[PDB]
């Protein structure tokens, strides 16, 4: 485990590359694993108890399950945060460089490893703190919407959404990714007091709001208007990113459905024009 | 704050000097015990008897240290008519290693046949020689070669000092500019005599030692004979030890232009004369800062006097060895 | 620019650096030095020759380069090795081993003398632990280790000597002579730990740790310009010097980061001027005052995004001028460091300044050196 | 000191009171080597004992307190930073950096203060001296204070009035005490020291709340209660600048004024002549004298004494007439109990601007010459002053700053400082750093380093090569000849260099084999000054270009190493013996001519080895060989020439 993150989870980005294109396929590598980690282990109540045991009334250490010490540690300042980070603001920029590459695949199958690894850890946070409220062993754990809204220490600034929000624009063929981007936000809108960090968001600038806007316009034209999902020529695809793009606004809807059950502010006037 | 006692080392007779590093923690007792112990101020400072060995035959007057760059070597006078010499060898290369060590005499000055009132290394600049002088007026003046060649000394000069040499001094030099020159007090007793006290330059151009002058006013037997440090000092300044003290001011006012040498033109006060003392003054010691002079007498006494901004003298310290010492002290005009 | 640097490709990963010794004091680069493995082939200590200074080498690839000369394989990583003297060479083993060898620079090889087999250890689970912080002055040899036990031996001895074992101990960092026989580390906890070579017990000497963002402080060492006042450096990004031989007090909280400082070293040619290495990614030359006005090492070197070299002087007639040592107040701000990446760089393990003379290995595979630190 | 000649300062010796003996002396470094030693004794008889008890008289005395390490330090640390910046600022700016320096080094006595307390309420013992110093360093904060404020900022009255009422509350700390006490026991009216703090109050000008107390004894007394609303109308009316800045004086004389006269007219009113202690009150804000000097017990502090005569009667000030109120509160005081007192005196010297004399009641009443060395910097950097300057008739500065570095030398480390004030006194420092620094123990490869660059930034090659020498000689007493060579390498000495280059020539002698051949192959261009190393290495060279066989160079850089004519005849040999092969070689480059200087050379030098030693001392059956041997070795290069200069012969056709 120390193993496969600090020598390699630590140390794959360290690596001097020929060809760009090796950074993807180990990324992914690496990410995949670290799913798989997280998709098996589930957690029990009994994970709490005890670290030292008597051994014939000796109290040997027993190091903790490798799942519970994972999530601690993401649970708490994590640089896997810091990699995800990372992954994200690469992600971005290779999709603004719209000139095909080797690689781009590789990417979307990264990223995407983040999304539904992330999607993961959110629906087991809260098991896990439920867990944790009863038990008496002192661990430490931060919601993550406060790491949301953490000030990036590469841009002093907390421009998680945004980065979330850039591949909303990107996915003019992404209608996955547009996906998993907008679920997680609905998870992460499950809960309250956030529009008015959202508003400054949206309100940094008028460029920054009508980039925003071409990306919105993007997600939203082909509802389903594609010219090609009636076309059997390309079949199955397009039926199914209409699929997608339909679960896109059935959960966009859901979260502007929560919004307004908030007070003022409520981000959907604004998505609106309002 | 150290009280005295009256408990002395295992010395069973008088201890005549006892010398220091020229670099520190070392230091050496020699006595009439005809037994010269090296003692070393440990970590803890504890001093133990650390060599002890035989170096000459009567009673060992004194031992004088050398810096290491001329060897770890040491010069000590007895009454033995000669002057013997000792660098402390060891075996093995010392990089964690501490073998054995072994005192070795270089030479031993037999300086004719005559018993030697002082000895002393010669200072830096002038090359390495060392000086010697007798009760028998003459100053032998011998030499090393070269860094490897320590044992061999030939006599490279002699100064025939008149009265019988007791007490001998090296002027510091530092400048190519500046001569070496040697002041000699005289423990001869004479009223008669002036100049008790005489004093010898080298001339280069003569390659050679002449009388630069006396001390036209001094006939009493010289105990000790104490140059000022004077480096960076413009002049010269001297302390004579007898039943009282002397210190004078001795200022080029003329270095010639075409006839220097033989004798200059220096101003000589007597900028301070004390019979404070009240008893016959044996030895001056000076800072090597050449700021501070203390002086012993038969009373057990010291008294530590300095210059001030006008460079004039006051005692600024009286140290009892048959009594006990007041406080502190301070005054302006 | 600042004199470029020499990079020869060793196809070498670097841990340990270490001045060949000769004691004394003199001003020569080192020509021998002995070199501990971060993964060169094995782990290994090797020999290795540097053509000193621009004079008498601007050759033998560009501006010099060092040589491989013969080298022995060592159990356990070689995290630090010191020398007790000119030719006697302490090393920790990650196998918990302290090592020591006597050279022979004639024969080219390495004399395998003295063997502490026994260490630092973990209690609970009865496994082994390297050493943390290897202490030589000739000849008295001091060892402390992440469990907290301290290891005082004289030199040329196979059994401990003495170790020191407390009721209270913890993981140590970075450790500094305070003076000849005092010591001081900074700890894992934002702990400012003192001990006297003679007097020691139960539970450590002397502890510390106060407002200011105690922070855990990775690496320490003595001022070039004076030894008793140090600097410390931890997590917090922020570096705390201090005044003791046996009671702290700060001269300065400097801003001079945001994050972790894990190692610290001292530069000869300018008691004032610093460097910092960081398998964060990256590594600093650090300069006194801050802004570009002055010569930028803040943003120097990357290859591209250069700046330095900048200057103003007042003439001192109607011109006045302050800076920041100026305030005694606490919280000073960031200090000029600067990251360098030539064209791409691996985790630089083991760097030495000697005068504005600078070494550095890493595990980019390759030595890089300069004869200048700046121009 | 800056007075370099007093009553000598003895230093107690409790022995020898009763156990006398003469005494024998050898110079410590700050400190004084004392023994006893035997001739013109004091006490009687021989003694051996084996006694190892020395006398270390330490006029360095201070260095064994813990607190003056922090104390120097840090005074150092503000010190450099004063003068870094001296070179800087002007003015105005100048001014202002003064005053804040001035609060920076009051804050850091201070601070020494509180620790110093740490100790005391710890310590049982040694809480005495800590009383002493905290006593003498507390004078320092209130001089240091009366001078800034009497001098840096060279303000008018007014402002004047307002710092050093500020002053006196920080240096008076009663007045909190009676507020605790007050606050402690039952109701503040009810307190016996309620009219006690309320005195404090009128003294601290916080009529506030002397009022907020007034409203108490108003409430108690339904008597004194209109006794209390004038007195507070008092209060309203007093001075706290009854104009402003931009005001005339004689407009806020006119309110004093106003005030003073309708004070006056209560007083004779009789209004207050039924409450003893606000009628004495009256007499206060009246500045009636009387009651000043019946309160002198309370006082304790004249200096407080005549800042409330200047306050309740004289507004405005004029500096000459600073002293005349001065001598008129002095006498007023002493009045009451005439007592012997340095401070008053020296605190007057102030007032009377003669610094130096002031400072000379400081040196005559301690012996710390660091808090006078401030001063100094402080007046140097007051650009100019006069009060019989003893600068133009000594130099404080140096003197200080010897003093100051010599206390400095009595720590192996601490000595350090006194480097960097020699930084500022070089023409002697520096030369007396070399002579401290041969006198004292030393290993150390930094601190000697770095007082190495201190000297070549300052160009100084001379004592730079002196020591240089001296510890690369010392390292080779270690027998560690390479660090003398490296050393030599950096005193640039071809002399010594040739010498262990010759211990070099004879290890071959008895090895026949090179070691750490490269790490002198390197040394390039800089192998021009040691020639028998410049030969050694040009061996080296000839050597292995055998070794690989490199023969027109190898026979060209063995030519031109022999014309350069330099080495002993006995090794020549060796020479020309490998020499051999080469010469055997069909090769047209040979120059027989040269080579026949070689061999007439070799003639020479057997016949000069001849006539210096005979070539074998042993007799045995191979010292004949050997001889024969060499014979037989010149035969062959006979013969070898002759064919060598026959293959010449049948090329040049």
């Amino acid at each position: 485990l120390q193993f496969l993150r600090d020598t390699v989870f630590l140390r794959y980005r360290t690596r001097a590359y020929r060809r760009a294109a090796e950074k993807w396929e180990v990324a992914e590598a690496v990410l995949d694993v670290f799913y798989k980690l997280l998709k098996d282990y589930e957690p029990q109540p009994e994970d709490f108890v005890d670290q030292y045991v008597e051994l014939q009334g000796e109290e040997r250490v027993a190091f903790k399950p490798p799942g519970f010490s994972l999530m601690h540690h993401l649970l708490n300042e994590s640089p896997m945060l810091e990699l995800c980070l990372s992954l994200m603001e690469e992600g971005v920029t290779q999709l603004d460089t719209y000139a095909p590459f080797p690689g781009k695949k590789h990417l979307e199958k990264a990223v995407a490893y983040c999304f539904m690894l992330l999607n993961l850890t959110l629906q087991k946070e809260n098991r896990f703190m439920d867990l944790l409220r009863e038990s008496h062993l002192s661990m430490i754990v931060t919601p993550l919407e406060q790491l949301l809204q953490g000030i990036n220490p590469r841009s002093k600034k907390a421009d998680n959404v945004v980065n979330i929000a850039r591949y909303l624009c990107h996915g003019n063929s992404n209608a996955e990714l547009a996906f998993e981007s907008a679920k997680i936000l609905c998870s992460i809108s499950c809960n309250s007091k956030i529009q008015e960090k959202i508003v400054g968001d949206f309100t940094q600038d008028q460029n920054v709001s009508q980039k925003l806007m071409v990306g919105f316009v993007s997600c939203l034209d082909s509802e389903e208007a594609e010219e090609l999902l009636d076309s059997e020529k390309e079949a199955e695809d397009q039926v199914k990113q209409t699929n997608i793009r339909y679960m896109t606004k059935i959960h966009i809807l859901n979260l502007l459905i929560t919004s307004l059950e908030m007070k003022a502010p409520n981000l959907a006037m604004f998505l609106l024009g309002y | 704050m150290f009280v005295a006692r009256s408990i002395a080392a295992d010395h069973k007779d008088l201890i005549h000097d006892v010398s220091f590093d020229f670099h520190g923690r070392r230091m050496a007792t020699c006595s009439s015990d005809q037994s010269v112990k090296v003692w070393d101020k440990s970590e803890n400072g504890n001093w133990h008897c650390t060599a002890s060995w035989k170096t000459h035959s009567g009673s060992v007057w004194r031992v004088t240290w050398a810096h290491p760059e001329f060897g770890q070597v040491l010069a000590s006078c007895s009454f033995d008519r000669t002057a013997a010499v000792w660098e402390e060898i060891v075996g093995e290369s010392n990089d964690k290693l501490r073998g054995q060590s072994h005192w070795v005499k270089r030479t031993t000055l037999v300086d004719s046949r005559t018993s030697v009132t002082d000895v002393k290394f010669a200072p830096k600049h002038m090359g390495l020689m060392l000086a010697t002088c007798s009760a028998d007026g003459v100053v032998r003046i011998y030499e090393a070669p070269d860094v490897m060649n320590l044992s061999q000394w030939s006599l490279q000069h002699e100064i025939s000092c008149k009265l019988s040499c007791s007490c001998i001094s090296w002027n510091p030099s530092s400048s190519r500019a500046h001569s070496p020159m040697i002041a000699v007090g005289s423990d001869d007793s004479s009223p008669n005599i002036m100049g008790k006290v005489q004093i010898y330059e080298y001339n280069e151009n003569t390659r050679k030692y002449a009388k630069a002058e006396t001390l036209m006013s001094v006939s009493d037997p010289v105990h000790d004979i104490a140059f000022a440090p004077n480096l960076g000092r413009s002049f010269h300044i001297l302390a004579v030890a007898t039943k009282d003290v002397r210190i004078f001011t001795m200022k080029p006012l003329r270095k010639e232009l075409s006839s220097s040498g033989g004798v200059t033109k220096f101003e000589i006060h007597t900028v301070a004369q004390f019979d404070n003392h009240n008893s016959q003054v044996w030895r001056v010691s000076w800072n090597i800062t050449g700021t501070v002079l203390a002086s012993s007498g038969d009373d057990g006494t010291v008294r530590l006097w300095k210059a001030n901004y006008m460079d004039n003298w006051k005692c600024i310290g009286v140290l009892k060895g048959d009594g006990n010492p007041v406080g502190n002290s301070y005054q302006g005009f | 620019m600042a004199d470029k640097f020499a990079a020869k490709f060793v196809s070498h990963k670097i841990s340990r650096t270490r001045w060949r010794p000769v004691s004394a004091s003199s001003l020569q680069q080192p020509d021998v030095f002995a070199t501990g493995s971060w993964d060169n082939e094995e782990n290994k200590v090797c020999v290795w020759a540097t053509s000193d200074f621009g004079a008498t080498s601007l050759d033998e690839e560009y501006q010099g380069d060092p040589k491989q000369l013969c080298d022995i394989k060592h159990p356990g990583d070689v995290m630090d090795m010191q020398f007790l003297d000119k030719e006697r060479i302490v090393t920790g083993s990650s196998t918990g081993t302290v090592t020591i060898f006597r050279h022979h620079e004639n024969n080219q090889t390495l004399s395998v003398n003295q063997r502490w087999e026994q260490a630092h250890y973990h209690v609970g689970s009865n496994m082994r632990a390297p050493c943390t912080a290897i202490v030589c002055s000739s000849p008295e040899i001091v060892s402390v280790g992440e469990d907290g036990r301290i290891n005082c031996f004289r030199a040329e001895s196979r059994d401990v000597l003495r170790t020191i074992d407390d009721a209270d101990s913890s993981t140590m960092h970075g450790v500094t002579f305070l003076r000849t026989t005092e010591i001081l580390t900074v700890n894992s906890v934002g702990q400012l730990k003192l001990w006297d070579l003679r007097k020691q017990g139960n539970d450590p000497t002397q502890i510390f740790s106060v407002t200011g963002e105690r922070v855990p402080l990775h690496c320490v060492d003595r001022h070039p310009n004076q030894q008793h006042v140090v600097a410390t450096g931890g997590q917090d990004g922020m570096l705390c010097i201090w005044d003791v031989r046996h009671g702290k007090m700060p001269m300065s909280l400097l801003n001079a980061h945001e994050a972790e400082m894990w190692e610290v070293h001292f530069h000869p040619s300018n008691p004032d001027h610093l460097f910092t290495c960081s398998e964060d990614g990256s590594l600093w030359h650090w300069d006194a005052s801050a802004d570009s006005e002055k010569p930028t090492f803040l943003l120097g070197g990357r290859s591209t995004f250069n700046i330095s070299r900048s200057s103003i002087a007042p003439p001192n007639a109607n011109q006045s001028l302050a800076c920041a040592w100026l305030s005694t107040d606490p919280t000073k701000g960031q200090l000029e460091i600067t990251n360098l990446l030539p064209s791409s760089t691996l985790s630089v393990n083991s760097l030495d300044v000697l005068g504005q003379n600078l070494v550095c290995g890493t595990d980019a595979e390759a030595i890089y050196v300069t004869r200048r630190l700046f121009s | 000191m800056e007075e370099l000649d007093v009553d000598p300062a003895e230093t107690p010796i409790p022995g020898l009171g009763q156990q006398n003996r003469h005494i024998g002396f050898s110079w410590g470094p700050g400190d004084l080597l004392l023994y006893e030693t035997l001739y013109q004794k004091q006490g009687n008889s021989e003694t051996a004992a084996r006694c190892p008890f020395m006398y270390l008289v330490r006029s360095d005395e201070d260095i064994y307190s813990p607190v003056l390490r922090k104390l120097f330090n840090e005074s150092h640390s503000i010190f450099v930073g004063l003068q870094k910046s001296a070179e800087e600022a002007s003015g105005k700016s100048r001014k202002a950096q003064l005053v804040q320096v001035s609060r920076n080094y009051r804050s850091v006595l201070r601070a020494c203060m509180e620790e110093m307390h740490t100790l005391s309420e710890s310590t049982r013992e040694t809480a005495q001296k800590y009383i002493s110093q905290i006593s003498i360093l507390s004078a320092m904060e209130l001089s240091w204070n009366l001078c800034e404020i009497l001098f840096i900022e060279s303000a008018p009255a007014g402002p004047l009035l307002i710092l050093l009422l500020e002053w006196v509350r920080l240096h008076v700390c009663e007045v909190d005490n009676i507020v605790q006490d007050v606050l402690r026991s039952e109701k503040p009216t009810e307190h016996e020291k309620f009219w006690d703090g309320v005195t404090g109050y009128v003294l601290q000008g916080r009529m506030n709340e002397a009022r907020q107390l007034l409203a108490k004894e108003a409430s108690t007394s339904a008597s004194a209660r209109s006794m209390c609303r004038v007195l507070d109308d008092l209060l309203k009316k007093m001075p706290m600048l009854h104009t402003g800045g931009t005001q005339t004086l004689t407009e806020f004389e006119l309110k004093w004024q106003h005030w003073r006269e309708e004070c006056e007219r209560h007083l004779q009113n009789g209004t207050f002549s039924s409450n003893v202690h606000m009628e004495a009150v009256c007499r206060v804000l009246l500045g009636d004298e009387e009651v000043l000097l019946e309160k002198r017990d309370l006082m304790t502090t004249w200096y407080h004494f005549l800042v409330s005569r200047l306050l309740f009667k004289h507004p405005t000030v004029k500096p000459t007439e600073l002293h005349f109120y001065a001598q008129s509160s002095l006498d007023m005081f002493l009045a009451g109990d005439s007592c012997p007192e340095p401070l008053d005196n020296i605190l007057l010297a102030a007032f009377e601007f003669d610094i130096h004399q002031v400072i000379k009641e400081f040196s005559i009443v301690s012996s710390n010459w660091w808090f006078v060395a401030h001063l100094t910097d402080l007046l140097d950097h007051c650009q100019l002053f006069q009060a019989h300057n003893l600068y133009f008739g000594a130099n404080m500065r140096e003197f200080l700053l010897l003093d100051y570095a010599s206390g400095l030398f009595s720590h192996h480390s601490l000595w350090q400082l006194g480097v960097d004030y020699f930084d500022y006194c070089p023409n002697l420092g520096r030369e007396y750093l070399k002579l401290h620094m041969e006198r004292i123990p030393l290993s150390t490869e930094k601190k000697a380093l770095k007082a190495l660059r201190i000297c070549e930034q300052r160009q100084m090659t001379e004592q730079v090569r002196s020591i240089c020498k001296t510890m690369a000689m010392q390292s080779l007493c270690n027998r560690r000849l390479g660090s003398a060579l490296s050393w030599s390498i950096r005193a640039k000495d071809a002399a010594f260099a040739t010498l262990i280059s010759d211990r070099f020539l004879k290890e071959y002698c008895e090895r026949g084999n090179f070691t750490d051949l490269d790490l002198i192959d390197n040394l390039g261009s800089a192998m021009l000054l040691s020639d028998r190393l410049t030969f050694l290495g040009k061996y080296r060279e000839f050597h292995r270009m055998y070794s690989q066989e490199q023969f027109s160079e190898a026979a060209s850089l063995l030519l031109s190493l022999m014309t350069a004519r330099i080495a002993p005849c006995s090794f020549w040999l060796t020479l020309l013996l490998d020499a051999l092969p080469l010469l055997e070689q069909k090769q047209v480059i040979f120059s027989a001519e040269q080579t026949y200087e070689l061999m007439r050379c070799l003639e020479d030098r057997m016949a000069a080895k001849l006539e210096s030693t005979s070539p074998d001392e042993i007799q045995k059956q191979d010292s004949s060989i050997d001889n024969t041997k060499v014979e037989m070795l010149r035969l062959a290069l006979a013969r070898n020439l002759a064919r060598a200069i026959v293959t010449e012969g049948a090329l040049q056709e």
